[PDB]
This record gives C-alpha cells, sequence and structure tokens, in this order.
C-alpha cells in the first residue's frame, strides 16, 4: 500500500517492512519553535500515520528567528494554530492536527512523544508515565551553540537492524564434509565470529537450503568455519551463502534515574571533558528559568551569568558530581542562553527526526542516551561581540543577533553568494539563508543556477516545491518560495537555468566570479564537482562541498591558500564489468540487468536512430558504408525496419516479440552450447563449465507462465510504440494469436570476387528511396526509468529474469531491477537537514574569515549508528621554486600576451627554467622533441594565436584568459613541477 | 614426507614433500603434475592461504595434511 | 595526468619502437593512434594495425581505453576492435607504460587464448581445426590488414 512512485528513494534505506510498520504511528510534539517545526518537517515527509502539535504559547515577534512557517502577520496568535495549516500541506498522507489541552491519560494515544521547550518539571512528570506505559520519549533542547537530546525507549527495546548495512552475501566455492566454507577467488566474506548465515542453491546438500541459521567460526579473511556437516552430506559444490541478524535487546533507563547517572555520548574525540559540564549547565538553566519565571539569562549579562554560576555549583554539589567545573565555558552558555539560529536548530531537528523513524520502525541503533552537542569554535572574533551590541533590537533577526551582534548582521546581509544546484541541500541551503537574513543589505545579492525538472519522487525531500509544480523547473520555484519566507529577498534573488559546464563560460563568466563571495555546491556527479572546485580554485574563492548517501553525510570547506582543493579528495571509482562475462558468460544479477539494458537500447532505440537517420541524411549510405565499422549490419536493420519486418496491426508486433525472444532466449543459447558443449575441457583438462561460468540451458516458450507473457507483452508495447500503435493489454489476444505460431525451424551451424559488395548492394536496392518517404520518422525510445507506464523497467525485468533462468541465476523482482537499473542513489531528508546544518554552520566561520586552519572542521557522519565525526581540513602542500615557497594549489603566473619565444626566454631567465612542455587545456601547444622546422613556423607567433591556429577555433569574444599548463626541467635536469600560468588576453 | 590435495571436482592428488620444501615448489609440482600454472593455484590448509616465499613448516604442515587447491581465472 | 602522458611520449620519442609508433592524434593529447606491426612468426605477418588510445582523466590511476580499427580474426578480439586483456581492467597500476600495453597486445596477437574467449565460434574453431583457423586468419590479415 506504500507509494512507491513517492517514497522510491526512501524505500531503498528503511525498506517495506520499516515503512509499513512506520505508517500505523502517532506522534506528539510538544514546543513548535524552530527545532519543532523542523522535526514535525521531518516526520511528515518520512511518512509516519499522524502528526499532533501542542503550543498554546502566542507567536512574539523574536520566534521567527527560527520558525520559517511564521509571518509578521501572526504576532500574537499561538504557533500550533497558525503552523497546522502550512505543515499539513507538506504530505497528503500524514493528517496534521492540534490539541488545546494536553492531559497526562492522553499521552496513552500515542506512539511517540517529542518534547522541547519545556521546563525540567514537566519533563519528568511526562516521562514518569511514559516511562512505565512503554512510551517512546525524546526529549531536545537548542541553546545557542550547544544542543542536548535524551532518549528513552522503554526497558525492552527490540532492534531489528543494528547498523543499517545489507546483509553479507557471498558466492562459495565449494564445502567441505568438516564445516569449512571457502569463497571464490580473491573475495572476502567480511563476517565475524558468532554470526548466523543461511546457505541456498547448493548442490550436494539439499538439506542446507532449509536455512537453518548457524554458527560462523573465522578462519581467514578468505575461509571460515560453520560446525560439523556429516549428516546431511560430504561435499557441497557451488551455492550462495546470506548473513542472518539477530535482534538486540536495549533497555533504557527513565529520566529521572538517569539524571543522576547519565550515559554519554562523545560526538568528538579530541574534547571529552565538556559533555558532563553541559549535564550539569542545561540543568543550571532550566532551575534559573523556573526561578525568574521563564526568562533566560540576558545575553552576555555579568549579574545573571555570576547566578547562572552559583546555580551550576548548587547543582554539582547537590547532585555528588566530582568533577571541576569550568568558568569559561559555564559563562559562555550563559551568555548564549536566549540565543536561538536556524543552523543548530536544523542540525537537532534532523537527528530528532532519525530519533523518532528509529523509535517507530525499531530500526537501527538509537542514541543511548544523552547527547550534548556544540560548536562553540564558530563563535566570531574579529567583530565586537558584548552586551551593548547582543541587545535584542525589535527586529526577526534577534535570535541571531543576541548570539553574533549587530556588526556580525551587518557583514552577513551584504553576502553576495552562488549556490550550484537546487536539490535537496540546495533548498535547505537556501532556507537557511533566508533565515539568517544572508544579502538582505544594499549590496547582497544571491545566484542559483539548476537545469533540471521537478518530479514526483523529489517531493518526498524537497520540501520547497509542491505536487501543484510538478513539470516547472527548480531554480525559479525555489526562488520564489525563498522569497515568500522572506520578503526582504525580493528581487535579490537571481535563479538561472544553466548546466554548470565548460559551455556555460559565456554567463558564468569573469564578471560574474569576481563579485561573488563563496560557492557552495548541491550537485550529484563528480564531473561537475571537479569543475566547480577549478573554477573556485582559478578565482580563489571560498568553497562548501556537501555530499549524502543514504544515512551518511559528509561536508568539506575550502578556503583560498589555506587548504587543499577538492580534487585531491577524489573517491574511489565505480563498478564496470568486462565485456566478456556481459556476452557470454553472467553469473549475477548485476550482469543479467546490465545485458537487458544493452538489449533494450540495441532493440528500440539504435535501429531507430539509424532509419531516421537515413530518412535525413541525403548521403548516408555511402557516408556508412565507409565509416561505419558494420555497415552491412546497418543496411539491414534499415531494410528490416523499413520494408521486411514493418508491423501493420498488434498481431504483427505480437509476432516480432515472439521471434524476438525465440532469437535472444533460444536461439543464441543453442548456438553458445554448441561451440562449448556441456562436456568439454579447457586446455588443462579441466572442465570449462566450472567456476564463475554456469552452463545455461535453452527456454522453451510457455505461454501460461508469467515472465514469458510479461516479456511478450513488453516487446510488443514498445515496438508498437516505436512505430506509434494501439498497445493492448488483455491476455486474450495475445493467446489467440499466438497460439497458431510455427516456430522457423533452427539448427546451430558450423561455418566452413565481389559477391559481398554485390549481397550489400542487392540490400541496397531493395530499400525504398528517401524521397519516397518523406515526413514519416520514427520515434525512439529513451530510456526513462521514473514514469510506470512507460513498459521501460518491465521490459528489462523481464529480460533479466529470462537470462538468469537460463543461467539458473536467482531472478530479482522490479524493485531490485528498477534500483540497479537506473542507478538510483538513496537519499533521505534528515541526512539533508544534518549536512545543510554543517554546512551554514561552517558558513559562519567563512564570513568572519578566520586564518588558522585548527578553527575549520570537515564533518562526517552516520546516521544508521549515530556516528559524528570532525577533522580538521588538510593543509596545501607547500613546494620549493627557485629558492621561494610556492603552495601547489593556489599559486599561479600572472604573465601579458607575448609571444612564445618571449616566454621561453622569460622562464630561462626570471626563473632559469628550460621549458619542455607547454599545453592549454587538451591542445600540446609546445614540446622540445618536436622537428626544428615546425616550432621555428611556431616561435614568433602570439599565444593567443598559436592557440586558435593549433585548436582550429577562434577565440570568442568574451574570453578574458588562457590557464596554460607547463612542465619545464632545471637547469640540472630535473623536472621540477611549477603552477600554471595565467595568460592575460 | 605424503600430502593429499583435493581439487574442487572431489579429486585427490597425493605428493610426496618435505616440511621444509617451499611453496613454489609445491606449486611446481602441482604445475608439472596438472599442468595449471602456479600463479593461478590457490591452495589452502585449515583456513589458511598459502603464501609464495614460505615453507611448509611455516603453516605447521605435518605429516598426511590435507590441503585444497582452488583456480583464479581472469575474465 | 598531461605531465604523465607527456612524460611517456618524451621517452616513447627518445626511444624508436621499430615494431611499433604511437602518437597523439592532431594536437590532442587524451587521443593516440598507435601503430603495431604483426609479429613474423604469426598468422599475422607483415600486416598493418592501427589502435585508438583514449586515456582517462585520472591517468595514470586508470587504465586508458585501447580500440582496435583494423578488422582482426582473432578469438579475444570482437569485429567492433575490443580487446580482451587483464592489464586494462584489473591489473592496472599507475607503473605500466603505454609501450608496455603495445608489447603485451603483440604478444596476446602471438598466441591467443581461447579458454576464456570473447568470440565462441572463433575460439572453437580454435580448438577444433586449428589448420582451418591458420587459413582464416591468413585470409583476414591479408584482406584488411595489408592496405
Ligand atoms: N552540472 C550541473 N550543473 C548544474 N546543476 C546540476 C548539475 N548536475 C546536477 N545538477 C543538479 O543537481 C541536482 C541533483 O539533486 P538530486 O540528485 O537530489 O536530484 P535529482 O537528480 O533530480 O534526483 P534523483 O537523484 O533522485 O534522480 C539537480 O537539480 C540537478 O539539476
Ligand atoms: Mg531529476
Ligand atoms: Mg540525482
Amino acid at each position: 500500500t506504500i507509494d512507491e512512485g513517492l517514497y522510491s528513494r526512501q524505500l531503498y534505506v528503511l525498506g517495506h517492512e520499516a515503512m509499513k510498520q512506520m505508517s500505523q504511528s502517532n506522534v506528539l510534539i510538544i514546543g513548535c519553535k524552530g527545532l519543532g517545526v523542523e522535526i514535525a518537517k521531518n516526520v511528515c515527509l518520512a511518512g509516519v500515520k499522524s502528526v499532533t502539535l501542542y503550543d498554546p504559547q502566542p507567536t512574539r515577534i523574536e520566534d521567527l528567528s527560527s520558525q520559517y512557517f511564521l509571518t509578521e502577520d501572526d504576532i500574537g496568535v499561538p504557533r500550533a494554530k497558525v503552523t497546522v495549516s502550512k505543515l499539513a500541506e507538506l504530505n497528503q498522507y500524514v493528517p496534521v492536527s492540534v490539541v488545546d489541552e494536553l492531559s497526562t491519560e492522553y499521552l496513552k494515544n500515542f506512539k511517540c512523544v517529542v518534547v522541547t521547550e519545556t521546563s525540567l518539571t514537566k519533563q519528568l512528570e511526562i516521562n514518569d508515565f511514559t516511562h512505565k506505559n512503554h512510551i517512546a520519549y525524546i526529549a531536545a533542547d537548542s541553546r545557542g551553540l550547544f544542543g542536548s537530546i535524551f532518549c528513552d525507549f522503554g526497558e525492552n527495546f527490540i532492534c531489528t537492524d543494528t547498523d543499517g548495512n545489507e546483509p553479507l552475501t557471498g558466492m562459495i566455492a565449494s564445502i567441505t564434509d568438516d564445516g569449512v566454507v571457502t569463497m571464490l577467488e580473491e573475495t572476502r566474506h567480511g563476517l565475524e565470529n558468532g554470526d548466523f548465515v543461511k546457505f541456498t542453491e547448493v548442490k550436494g546438500m539439499p538439506g542446507l537450503n532449509d536455512g537453518t541459521p548457524r554458527k560462523v567460526e573465522v578462519k581467514g579473511p578468505y575461509t571460515f568455519s560453520i560446525g560439523s556437516v556429516k549428516d546431511l552430506g560430504s561435499a557441497g559444490y557451488n551455492g550462495v551463502f546470506t548473513q542472518v541478524k539477530v535482534p538486540t535487546k536495549i533497555s533504557f533507563k527513565s529520566l529521572r534515574e538517569s539524571l543522576k547517572d547519565p550515559e554519554y555520548v562523545y560526538p568528538d574525540f579530541g574534547k571529552m571533558m565538556r559533555p558532563p559540564q553541559y549535564h550539569i549547565a542545561f540543568q543550571a538553566l532550566s532551575a534559573f528559568a523556573d526561578a525568574h519565571e521563564g526568562s533566560l539569562p540576558r545575553p552576555r549579562n555579568d549579574i545573571d551569568a555570576a547566578e547562572f554560576f552559583e546555580f551550576c555549583k548548587k547543582i554539582a554539589s547537590t547532585l555528588q558530581f566530582d568533577v571541576e567545573l569550568d568558568e569559561k565555558l559555564i559563562k559562555e552558555i550563559s551568555y548564549q542562553a536566549r540565543g536561538d539560529l536556524v543552523a543548530m536548530s536544523a542540525f537537532l531537528g534532523g537527528a530528532v527526526a532519525q530519533e523518532v523513524l528509529k523509535a517507530t520502525t525499531s530500526k537501527f541503533y538509537p542514541l543511548k542516551q544523552y547527547f550534548y552537542f556544540d560548536s562553540l569554535e564558530s563563535l566570531p572574533s574579529s567583530v565586537t561581540i558584548s552586551e551593548e551590541t547582543c541587545k535584542p533590537r525589535g527586529c526577526r533577526y534577534d535570535g541571531q543577533i543576541a548570539v553574533f551582534g549587530s556588526e556580525f548582521q551587518e557583514k552577513i546581509a551584504s553576502l553576495s553568494t552562488f549556490l550550484v544546484g537546487a536539490g535537496a541541500i540546495g533548498c535547505e541551503m537556501l532556507k537557511n539563508w533566508a533565515m539568517m537574513g544572508v544579502a538582505t543589505g544594499e549590496s547582497g545579492h544571491i545566484s542559483v543556477t539548476d537545469m533540471d525538472s521537478i518530479e514526483k519522487s523529489n517531493l518526498n525531500r524537497q520540501f520547497l516545491f509542491r505536487p501543484r509544480d510538478v513539470g516547472k523547473l527548480k531554480s525559479e520555484c525555489a526562488s520564489t518560495a525563498v522569497s515568500i519566507m522572506n520578503p526582504s529577498l525580493t528581487g535579490k534573488i537571481t535563479s538561472y537555468q544553466e548546466r554548470v559546464g565548460p559551455e556555460s563560460e559565456g554567463i558564468f563568466g569573469d564578471e560574474f566570479f569576481e563579485k561573488l563571495s563563496l560557492v557552495t555546491n548541491a550537485l550529484d556527479n563528480v564531473e561537475a564537482r571537479m569543475y566547480v572546485d577549478r573554477r573556485c580554485v582559478f578565482f580563489e574563492k571560498p568553497l562548501l562541498e556537501s555530499g549524502t548517501l543514504g544515512t551518511k553525510g559528509n561536508t568539506q570547506v575550502v578556503v583560498p591558500h589555506l587548504t587543499e582543493s577538492y580534487g585531491s579528495s577524489q573517491d574511489p571509482p565505480e563498478k564496470s564489468f568486462p565485456i566478456c562475462t556481459l556476452k557470454n558468460f553472467p553469473n549475477r544479477i548485476e550482469h543479467t540487468i546490465a545485458w537487458a539494458r544493452d538489449l533494450f537500447e540495441g532493440l528500440f532505440k539504435q535501429p531507430i536512430d539509424n532509419v531516421n537517420m537515413y530518412l535525413s541524411s541525403p548521403n548516408f549510405l555511402e557516408t556508412s558504408l565507409k565509416t561505419s565499422s558494420n555497415p552491412r549490419e546497418v543496411l539491414e536493420n534499415i531494410r528490416d525496419y523499413l520494408v521486411t519486418e514493418k508491423p501493420l496491426s498488434f498481431e504483427e508486433c505480437i509476432m516480432w516479440a515472439r521471434l524476438q525472444f525465440d532469437k535472444f532466449f533460444n536461439n543464441n543459447i543453442q548456438q553458445l552450447l554448441f561451440n562449448f558443449p556441456k562436456d568439454s575441457v579447457t586446455s588443462t583438462g579441466q572442465p570449462f563449465w566450472s567456476g564463475p561460468k554456469r552452463a545455461p540451458t535453452p527456454l522453451s516458450f510457455d505461454i501460461h507462465n508469467r515472465e514469458h507473457f510479461d516479456f511478450i507483452v513488453a516487446a510488443a508495447s514498445l515496438y508498437a510504440f516505436n512505430y506509434g500503435l494501439k498497445s493492448e493489454t488483455d491476455p486474450a489476444i495475445y493467446e489467440r494469436v499466438l497460439a497458431g505460431y510455427n516456430p522457423p525451424p533452427f539448427a546451430p551451424k558450423s561455418g566452413i570476387a565481389n559477391k559481398d559488395k554485390q549481397e550489400l548492394k542487392s540490400i541496397a536496392d531493395s530499400l525504398p528511396p528517401p524521397s519516397s518517404l518523406v515526413g514519416f520518422r520514427l520515434t525512439p525510445a529513451e530510456f526513462e526509468k521514473d514514469d510506470d507506464s512507460n513498459h521501460h523497467i518491465d521490459f528489462i525485468t523481464a529480460a533479466s529474469n529470462l537470462r538468469a533462468m537460463n543461467y539458473d541465476i536467482t531472478p530479482a523482482d522490479r524493485f531490485k531491477t528498477k534500483f540497479v537499473a537506473g542507478k538510483i542513489v538513496p537519499a533521505m531528508c534528515t541526512s539533508t537537514a544534518v549536512v545543510s546544518g554543517l554546512v551554514c554552520l561552517e558558513l559562519v566561520k567563512l564570513v568572519d574569515g578566520k586564518k588558522k586552519i585548527e578553527e575549520y572542521k570537515n564533518g562526517f557522519f552516520n546516521l544508521a549508528i549515530g556516528l559524528f565525526t570532525f577533522s580538521d581540513p588538510i593543509a596545501s602542500p607547500k613546494m620549493k621554486v627557485n629558492g621561494k615557497e610556492i603552495d601547489k594549489i593556489w599559486d599561479r603566473y600572472n604573465l601579458p600576451d607575448c609571444t612564445l619565444q618571449e616566454l621561453i626566454d622569460y622562464f630561462q631567465k626570471e626563473e632559469g627554467l628550460e621549458v619542455t612542455m607547454l599545453s592549454s587545456g587538451v591542445s600540446l601547444l609546445y614540446a622540445n622533441f618536436q622537428p626544428p622546422k615546425k616550432l621555428a613556423e611556431r616561435l614568433p607567433l602570439k599565444i593567443s594565436e598559436l592557440v586558435e591556429q593549433i585548436t582550429k577555433k577562434k577565440l570568442e569574444p568574451f574570453r578574458k584568459h588562457l590557464v596554460l599548463e607547463i612542465c619545464c626541467d632545471d637547469a640540472n635536469g630535473e623536472d621540477v613541477e611549477v603552477p600554471f600560468i595565467c595568460i592575460k588576453l | 614426507m605424503q600430502i593429499f590435495v583435493k581439487t574442487l571436482t572431489g579429486k585427490t592428488i597425493t605428493l610426496e614433500v618435505e616440511s621444509s620444501d617451499t611453496i613454489d615448489n609445491v606449486k611446481s609440482k602441482i604445475q608439472d603434475k596438472e599442468g595449471i600454472p602456479p600463479d593461478q593455484q590457490r591452495l589452502i590448509f585449515a583456513g589458511k592461504q598459502l603464501e609464495d616465499g614460505r615453507t611448509l613448516s611455516d603453516y605447521n604442515i605435518q605429516k598426511e595434511s590435507t590441503l585444497h587447491l582452488v583456480l583464479r581465472l581472469r575474465g | 595526468a598531461l605531465k604523465r602522458i607527456n612524460r611517456e611520449l618524451a621517452d616513447l620519442g627518445k626511444d624508436p619502437p621499430s615494431s611499433s609508433s604511437a602518437g597523439p592524434v592532431g594536437d590532442d593529447l587524451f587521443h593516440w593512434q598507435a601503430t603495431i606491426m604483426g609479429p613474423a612468426d604469426s598468422p599475422y605477418a607483415g600486416g598493418v594495425f592501427f589502435l585508438s588510445i583514449h586515456f582517462p582523466t585520472d591517468y595514470p590511476f586508470k587504465p586508458p581505453k585501447v580500440n582496435f580499427t583494423t578488422r582482426i580474426y582473432h578469438p579475444n578480439i570482437n569485429s567492433n576492435g575490443s580487446i580482451c586483456l587483464d592489464i586494462l581492467r584489473d591489473q592496472w597500476s599507475p607503473a605500466l607504460t603505454i609501450s608496455k600495453v603495445l608489447l603485451s597486445i603483440s604478444s596476446l596477437l602471438t598466441d591467443p587464448n581461447p579458454d576464456d574467449p570473447l568470440v565462441p565460434e572463433i575460439a572453437h574453431v580454435y580448438k577444433t581445426d586449428r589448420s582451418r583457423y591458420e587459413l582464416s586468419a591468413r585470409e583476414w590479415t591479408r584482406k584488411y590488414a595489408i592496405g
């Protein structure tokens, strides 16, 4: 019942069972400030059964510092009543309600309870009931640059998946009678001792196919031991082993019990003495609020700080904590007590939403139990922060001014950022910038570029779009939405529709890039990341990279002249398969899926293109005869798709589909078996079809079978779409037409003047002339995974399953086929929120212009296990050039537009280096091994003229610089690396 | 001494070796008897894969030990 | 990338391979047109084969793409010229020069590997009727690899 057209990306992270159990749980959220609304948004996007809000406090202006669903026309109204209407629109399957008053017994109606902005007495009263009644209780708080999370899921929490990784699977070479199991060649099982596994498709030991779990004894990286298998058999040949995961019982402690004896989680191992401080500090904050009518300490107040420190001392004495309090850190928490930032709110909201999903679905390992986080390193130091500058000014930025001050507010309001891409991370970044007031001054500006369009599956994690917006451009909708969120950004946002690449340099030129302040990437492909990184390096602009994958996420910051570039942080490459394995000898479902995709392309895409080009290019045949690798293939395809096998109705499409079935699943396998019989042996006497090669078996077309019928339907539908006919789905027509079918006789063949040319000419003169068919064009089939009615994924699934049946491989359903064929990247809304929070926390460091490299942090996290880590950026490598210190990345040579000979003389004299190679992009301008005549012809030419002549392309009018890569040798002959040259045209 | 090497197809080859013999010598014997290049021989004993450059004694191989032979084939 | 390619090209220039001659196409450093001469003691004797080499961006951390252009009747080479060799797929390391790849391809021409073929019919003919395979190879290398 799960709408796979909307939760397509989320299911690959959670699963069908997880979401099915999640859609039957009720969540109550107490408190509806920035953190509360963020949690509610993430939960609603997640897909819980319902959400209930409870916050009777009337709205105030400062509450807009982080609440993005509030407007200045709502001042004086309870936040819940004005937020429910806007929240109910995020997802149509998640009702949202509001309760006027909250009685304790009412709490029995819910499955999870989230508590924010609530005093300690109320937290204790709620927890004393939600603990013994087995209701999940999550309490979150965000004070300035500090945050706290507490989780309590009862005393008998059952966790099914403990790490979020798929079960370990592997292919078995053979199993002895002693229980020794070995994988295939150079294959690591990766198992540990004590695990449970099950065996399937094991030959010689059918008993092991039942699936009963067995102990695992790891004897090495490639072998392990399972015990004694004497009774079931003596030796097992081939088969597949799959790991079995056992549930874990976790017993939590109530809040009242865990106040005295807390259990901490350390988000960073470089500072592990702080969380004991924060545990005292937050309780002191609650006590101080209770002692002054709920009024937090004033910002940067010394009297309130002293009273707060006295309260901290009192609490430490009362709770018998043998910890030496840190006066500086406690007073810092006191100063920022009334702070409310949007980056911290977004980060903690993402974390708490993930915790709610863990509590509801009984999946992943939750926090146990306290999680105290701080980003105090983000506090600016180049501006004046004091009690006078941090006082509220009666504006919507008070929640931020109370932490950063008015001078830093002015610095923020004059930023000119550039966001590349408008995906989920782009939407979150735009929300954060709108809330922070980025580029709201006279000199501020924002530019966002993205060339994609909104799809239905994107609405699950991109909250700035709506179902009515499907089909429109992302950048325009995002700009309009964020202008609605913050009216001050009206006319301060520019949205482009251009793909960032080499061809867009005419728009994102030097004039555009010299006015920016920072660039933030929200891309999803490595090529664009590398290109943007190179451009930023050339222009020396700070860069913010961020990536997500399911529940994992990472954020990196690049600072000019200080840290290394994104290039060197390149990830390991991807996986591709040899042509030999795909063509003839597959052994996994991925191989069959790739083969099915190639078959689809070669059946419904390439012949159509050839026919269309023949009917468009006047001289196509002659060029293809002497250019195409297989002109005979092209001519035969044209003939078949024009005259020989042109369908006239749907019955002929069914006949053609049956013929293709026989041609691809029955005749090729017979030919392959004829070439390599099942009893054949290698040159060494070893059997051929052994190990990584599986003996295929021809398929006989059984109409009653489901897979055959699916393949026939899919092929007929695609052929009709290619010829623009009308397809049908009733089985009656298929059964009727395929009943009277006579398979043409087929036998394997051993093989054994200008006849070939005369054959080609005979094919050619049979083709109808191009003039006879004018305006007749065939529609190619462009692959589209997201559409469920285009018969693409159905065809791929059918072909993959049939080929798996050929080679005795386990077939896969449509879910796995769609995941593999489309290269879908799993994604989550919580990961997006967390990465956006981290990036925006680094942005305030970038604005302040911190110089030391120890003040920046690259972040990594994995929410499936509650892991967070932060490490300093890597410094840019240095080098010695002519006895001088040179940065390898952030240095360049600036030279005028001089002749090549003058450039060589300058490098020989000024730098004392001999130029041996000079290139501009992918063109070799000059080399020391070229013949003297060519050099003498090229030496007296200017650089621009030389480039134009070599590249056979005139320089564009907007071009203003040339980046030259030069390899030069020293006087002794030792190669020395030098930075690139920036020729100024 | 004598040892037995079992292949993936259930065959048992008997070899006359010494505890001090190197793995290279055993792979050479297996190539001489079955014609499998040493580079493609993966010999396993007691859950540990024998590596070139060492001796049988290094792996605690004693009288009438049993090894398993598999073949690593490229694409 | 570019620096590594230039180093390899300069090394090739200094030492003439005699049996091989590789060079960039036009002035593009990421597209070479290599030449291989058929071995004397092989069915492809007296033949010139032209190969297209495309270097990846992360070269030499990634193997180059090598495709035949002259039609050849070989078990491990299909009609499209795709080559079935290990050093180009997994054994690739940031230490092998293009000269090593050309020498390896010449050796592959010297003796095919029918045990793990790419064109099953050619391998079957090779294993069953060697003389017919030799005749076919001579006919093809005379029709396509000459002129
Ligand atoms: N070279 C590029 N220049 C500009 N924008 C780009 C470039 N490459 C990708 N993008 C944008 O990056 C965003 C990718 O985000 P995301 O992957 O979440 O969305 P999607 O690709 O539409 O979805 P899915 O990955 O689920 O199919 C898209 O807006 C795409 O337009
Ligand atoms: Mg898209
Ligand atoms: Mg994408």
